[PDB]
């Protein structure tokens, strides 16, 4: 992947640090040397792992993993965990293997396999291997690097979390969203000053501003070699996986993370909620009913299009822009039409045609979109926007200050299920396991071709 | 990249007079001195570089050290891990 | 050349054109604008003939004729709503205003009837009205002339299109869904109460209240009204009601630069068309950004998908700063290094057509300003019934479905390759160039047939003449005579005989396909094996025709 | 129209014929040979008896196993390293 490049120096770095990282107490095991270079292991795949994506995070895990003990343990342990990764990978399934009460770790992760928990199946390797998973604080402080990459893909960001990071420690983050020319100046003259003062600098979206940053931040890179010298200033780009490919020498003198924290639909529905509410309201007690009923609808529709292919044919990223229409119609028609149940059918429509249903291209997705809108907007009387909760309907007396209060409270008392993938989603659970399948099978696939290549 | 005007010099050709080293450069007999040294640099080793240096010059590689891996480590290893009898061996 | 001959003040005329694109001369009586007739040959009259005298610079009067002539139109308007409003016949009324006024006038005064109606539910009356009207205006173009009878047409467009709109929602049961209906069709409105007479008339559509604009537009060729037409229309609209640009992309032959066009057309504007990434230099796209962002103006980048990377970053920089430039609604921009106003009323809409992987997507920068929209295959059943109705007909429904039908299944069953071509463009052409054949053969289906053979029979492969003929047979039971061969024959069979070639029914038959289909195509391609007589072929129908 | 001459690379008899033409000048040192019976077989040259004989051959023998270690099959590339090896030598 053009992202996951890496550096002789990084390694030979990383390499000098596991020792003089005297931490952690290690396992009391056989001699010095075994329990530095395990030690080397746990040091190398926590710097390592938050430059990769969940899916080669979890790969590269039981890859090391497989070379560790491979080499550590016997050949009954090797060929027996051979089997149990040929049984993950059904495509080279074979006959599990019992050691008798020798290995517990193989018992566990052979009753995962069969208890169908794939994905803990999975997990289970970073688990056993008692890793200290980090955030953006710890490899921003640890690191020297004056330099970072914020990436992650075109539907989530790391710009709250950047900034409250900030807020926790030191502030002094310069958000600076380029754009036009005019944009263009201002951050450039912004970075110059920050490599004086040393403040804290955030840019968005490098991939539109590929011609810029070839220009003019990739040589003023390049040429800040001493310049790392001045006051401690932190470069922070956001960059998009989906997007246009990064120069190499920009890529690599940086320091790289990647961003995987996706909220939980009830999350989705506080945050959209706060934060389209903070504004203040425009009209009556159904404006606000309506702005909550989207937004449900929005993080209804967030969740489904991150599943591929279950659900939808192929991936779509739907931005913010489409919530700010929807939201803008939702509000004209109620100006213009009347206190009454009478737009939810052209609203319905609306919606599924136009403001979510104008980027989408397939039949099968149009009727899915529709059908859920149907499911969510039609109706009165208590709708159950999940089978866990009950909306009604506002009341007679047209009090807002009420109806936002027990809006938030009926967010807030109201907890998410575990199985919400597949009961708020109306999805079989066949649906959810099959696409647990085939993730098990593309990415124990992927382990056997690096294994085959060592 | 390679141009054969310094090829009289990459192959050793020189007319040599009585008391005087000439080389035929170019349209003029260039003036040398002994102190005169040239050295090739060269930017990425998988670009493909011209047969008749690699008959003439002498290659040595100085390229990033990707190979082996063992004598860096090794290296970073004796130096940290318990260093004093390895660095007290160069003492 | 205008500047320094602006004494003629008629070799200027053979220019506007291009700096209008819907007018390109101008009126004399014997100094003054007495008018301006568009591309089809409508002529304009002006109401207030511009008096010029030698020292006024042409621009001056260019810039009071822009107002002119959108003032005139507004007056035809006017005039055209009082001779209707008062319980009047449209027959008569198409002989005396322009087209854009009766168009205008018909969907205001049509809008009101429906809304009423709507207060009624009593739409049975109406039904009848608009049927007899129908039949009135049909049985009237087959005797009117033509430079009336492109008027006679482009308003049955609408007509039907409000006939079926009158139809399908008198259908509809429940006063909600005739709601849904209506609010999704576009609606037309005035206010008279507003002493600004240009502004006085606007579009509601979705909800949205959108300006109609009295910018004149002639008679190009009226895009048909269909449901996913309606859906175009209904995003575009959207998205300019909060100052984004439209974005539409899908695959090839789906009329989207023609879907913007005809929205222009109907809203009274000429959208200024620039066909993309064929040999044009960067300068003259910022000229014509900047004067179309001056003027107020709208511009679709047909076939944006493809530019060279260096370009494409240069037109998406400069159309980033101008929508950014509607959305902040700063009267001045910085764009090609210089202070240049912007008109409120200037909107930008892309096209994209499908690249070689297929999906092709604006750069990055442009996500948050504008709304990709995919487009579909267009309602080809619908529109080829009421092009079949617009040129009269027998039994336009069931014959338009068997045409769609046929298209399709010969797209399916002949054998594919790069040239071949069965897109709407051919079902087009040969509704478009039937017209002179149903002249000479009847009304009847087999006119249809053998503009079919004249069309796309002539470019396939022996083994895809095999399948056409068999799909013929199988779909079409009107095989047809020979006719106007006692001619043509005898000259083909002179000529080869002068010319010592053998004819043979091969040879005859592709020159009687190369003679038919010449008439109307300019520039011929000829294509077969090396030396299969191809030279031969065109010398002989040359000379025969000669 | 033109002739066309393979050269090709230089065999066995042609290094030892030339390297012994340029060890002429050096082919003995202090005290005499080690011991002049190693395996006859494997002796491109005529018999040994000083050290030339063997250390033409052992360049001889490395320069070739060089070139088949380093390429694999037909190795379209003469002895050039050879004449460097040898100059470094005697100086
Ligand atoms: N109708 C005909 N009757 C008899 N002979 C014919 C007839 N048409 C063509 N020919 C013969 O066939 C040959 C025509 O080949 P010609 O090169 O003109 O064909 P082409 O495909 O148009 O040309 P090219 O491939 O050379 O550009 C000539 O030898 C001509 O005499
Ligand atoms: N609703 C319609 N009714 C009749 N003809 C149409 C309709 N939509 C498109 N067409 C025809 O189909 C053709 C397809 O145009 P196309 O090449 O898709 O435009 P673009 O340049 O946007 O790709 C157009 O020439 C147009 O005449």
């Amino acid at each position: 992947h053009w992202f996951y490049g890496i550096s002789i120096g990084q390694f030979l770095s990383c390499f000098k640090r596991v020792f003089i990282k005297k931490s952690r107490e290690t396992r009391a095991a056989r001699t010095r040397v075994d329990e530095i270079l395990w030690l080397l292991y746990q040091e190398v795949y926590c710097q390592f792992s938050t430059a990769l994506d969940k899916k080669f995070k979890m790969i590269m895990a039981m890859t090391m993993f497989c070379l560790y003990k491979f080499d550590i343990e016997s050949e009954q342990y090797k060929e027996a965990v051979l089997t149990m990764i040929g049984v993950l990978s059904e495509s080279s399934d074979g006959v599990p293997k019992l050691t008798v009460d020798t290995n517990n770790d193989l018992r566990y992760l052979w009753d995962y396999v069969t208890t169908k928990s794939y994905i803990s199946a999975l997990n289970w390797f970073k688990n056993e291997f008692f890793v200290d998973e980090w955030n953006i604080a710890d490899v921003v402080a640890n690191s020297e690097n004056n330099y970072f990459t914020m990436a992650s893909e075109r539907d989530v960001d790391g710009t709250f979390k950047l900034i409250e990071l900030a807020k926790a420690s030191k502030e002094s983050l310069k958000i600076i969203p380029l754009g036009s020319i005019e944009n263009l100046n201002y951050a450039q003259e912004e970075i110059s000053k920050s490599k004086i003062e040393g403040g804290w600098i955030l840019l968005q979206n490098i991939q539109m501003s590929l011609s810029w940053v070839k220009t003019y931040l990739h040589k003023h890179v390049e040429e800040t070699k001493a310049a790392e010298e001045h006051e401690k200033f932190k470069m922070f780009m956001t960059c998009h996986l989906t997007g246009d490919k990064l120069p190499a020498p920009l890529l690599q003198r940086t320091d790289r993370f990647v961003y995987e924290d996706i909220p939980g639909i009830l999350d989705t529905v506080k945050d959209l909620w706060g934060s389209q509410f903070f504004t203040g309201k425009i009209s009556g007690v159904w404006s606000v009913y309506c702005t909550f009923l989207l937004s449900w609808f929005h993080a209804l529709i967030t969740a489904r299009t991150r599943l591929v292919p279950h659900g939808f044919s192929k991936k779509y990223y739907f931005n913010d822009c489409d919530f700010q229409f929807a939201s803008v119609y939702l509000e004209n028609v109620l100006a213009t039409n009347s206190t009454n149940n009478i737009p939810w059918a052209q609203v319905r429509d609306h919606i599924a045609t136009i403001v979510y249903g104008g980027k989408i291209d397939e039949e099968k997705d149009l009727e899915v979109v529709a059908k859920l809108c149907a499911h969510v907007f039609c109706g009165s009387d208590n709708l159950q926007i999940v089978p866990g909760v009950r909306i009604p309907q506002p009341l007679l007396q047209q009090s807002e200050e009420e109806e936002r209060a027990r809006l938030t409270a009926i967010l807030s008392n109201t907890i998410e299920p575990a199985d919400s993938l597949s009961s708020w989603l109306q999805l079989p659970r066949e649906s959810i396991l099959n696409y647990e399948r085939l993730q098990a099978k593309e990415v124990a696939s992927s382990t056997e071709q690096l294994l085959q290549e060592m | 990249f390679f141009d054969p005007i310094i090829s009289r010099l990459i192959s050793r050709e020189f007319n040599h007079a009585g008391n005087r080293v000439t080389v035929e450069i170019g349209d003029h007999e260039v003036d040398v001195s002994g102190d005169f040294k040239l050295f090739i640099h060269s930017c990425d080793p998988s670009g493909d570089i011209p047969i008749f240096l690699r008959s003439r010059v002498r290659l040595v590689h100085f390229v990033t050290n990707k190979e082996s891996i063992e004598t860096r480590i090794f290296d970073i290893t004796l130096t940290e891990e318990n260093a004093e009898m390895q660095r007290k061996r160069e003492d | 050349k205008i500047i320094g001959s602006g004494k003629h003040h008629d070799q200027v005329s053979k220019f506007m054109k291009k700096m209008f694109g819907s007018i390109e001369s101008i009126i004399f009586l014997e100094d003054f604008i007495t008018g301006v007739r568009s591309v089809e040959g409508e002529v304009l009259n002006l109401n207030e003939k511009i008096e010029l005298k030698d020292s006024i610079q042409a621009q001056e009067w260019l810039n009071i004729l822009d107002t002119e002539i959108k003032l005139s139109v507004f007056t035809q308007f006017r005039d055209c709503l009082g001779q209707l409003k008062d319980g009047t016949d449209i027959e008569v009324v198409v002989s005396k205003y322009i087209f854009q006024a009766i168009l205008l006038s018909a969907q205001v005064m049509w809008t009101e009837l429906v809304e009423k109606c709507l207060q009624t539910n009593q739409f049975s009356k109406y039904w009848k009205e608009v049927d007899m009207k129908i039949k009135g205006l049909l049985d009237k173009l087959n005797k009117s002339s033509d430079n009336v009878k492109k008027k006679i047409e482009a308003l049955l467009v609408e007509y039907l299109h409000f006939n079926n709109v009158i139809g399908q929602l008198k259908n509809c049961s429940t006063k909600e869904e005739a709601r849904l209906l209506w609010a999704k069709v576009q609606k037309f409105y005035q206010k008279n109460d507003t002493l600004d007479d240009l502004n006085s008339v606007f579009i509601s559509q979705s909800g949205y209240l959108l300006q109609y604009k009295f910018e004149y537009i002639g008679i190009p060729e009226r895009l048909i009204y269909t449901p996913l037409l309606l859906i175009g229309f209904a995003t575009l609209t959207d998205s300019l009601h909060q100052k984004y640009g439209g974005c539409f992309f899908g695959p090839a032959g789906t009329g989207k630069t023609e879907t913007v066009k005809a929205f222009g057309q109907n809203l009274g504007r000429v959208v200024v068309v620039f066909n993309c990434d064929d040999s044009f230099d960067y300068q003259v796209l910022s000229r014509l950004l900047v004067g179309i962002t001056q003027i107020g103006a709208w511009g679709c980048f047909d076939e944006f998908n493809r530019l060279d990377e260096k370009v494409l970053s240069a037109v998406s920089a400069n159309i980033q700063q101008i929508q950014n430039g509607l959305q902040v609604g700063k009267s001045h921009i910085t764009l090609l290094e210089e202070e240049t106003p912007l008109s409120p009323h200037t909107a930008v809409f892309i096209t994209l057509n499908p690249g070689y992987n297929g999906r092709s997507e604006l750069p990055e920068n442009l996500k948050k300003s504008f709304r990709e929209f995919s487009m579909k295959s267009p309602q080809s059943g619908t529109i080829a019934e009421m092009i079949l109705q617009i040129m009269g007909f027998e039994d336009s429904k069931s014959l338009a479905s068997k045409i769609v039908h046929f298209l399709e299944l010969l797209s399916s069953k002949c054998s594919s390759m790069n040239h071949y071509h069965f897109g709407l463009r051919t079902l087009k052409g040969v509704l478009r160039n039937c017209s002179p054949l149903i002249s000479e053969f009847g009304e009847g289906e087999k006119t249809v047939v053998e503009s079919l053979k004249r069309v796309i029979l002539p470019s396939l492969g022996d083994t895809d003449e095999l399948v056409f003929k068999d799909e013929l047979s199988k779909i079409f039971d009107s095989a047809g005579t020979p006719l106007n061969s006692k001619a043509i024959v005898q000259c083909l069979k002179d000529a080869g005989q002068r010319s010592g070639f053998s004819m043979s029914e091969e040879f005859l038959k592709k020159c009687m396909q190369f003679y038919y289909m010449q008439k109307t195509q300019q520039a011929l391609i000829l294509v077969g094996k090396a030396g299969c007589g191809k030279t031969a072929t065109w010398k002989t129908v040359i000379d025969a025709m000669a | 129209r033109c002739i066309i001459n393979w050269m090709g690379d230089w065999d066995t008899k042609t290094m030892s014929q030339v390297a012994n033409n340029m060890v002429d000048v050096i082919p003995m040192e202090f005290t005499d040979f080690i011991v002049p019976e190693v395996n006859k077989e494997l002796v491109f040259t005529e018999p040994i008896q000083t050290i030339r004989d063997a250390v033409v051959n052992i360049l001889i023998h490395f320069d070739r196993n060089f070139y088949q270690k380093m390429k694999v099959g037909v190795n379209p590339r003469s002895p050039g390293y050879f004449i460097d090896g040898l100059r470094a030598l005697v100086k």
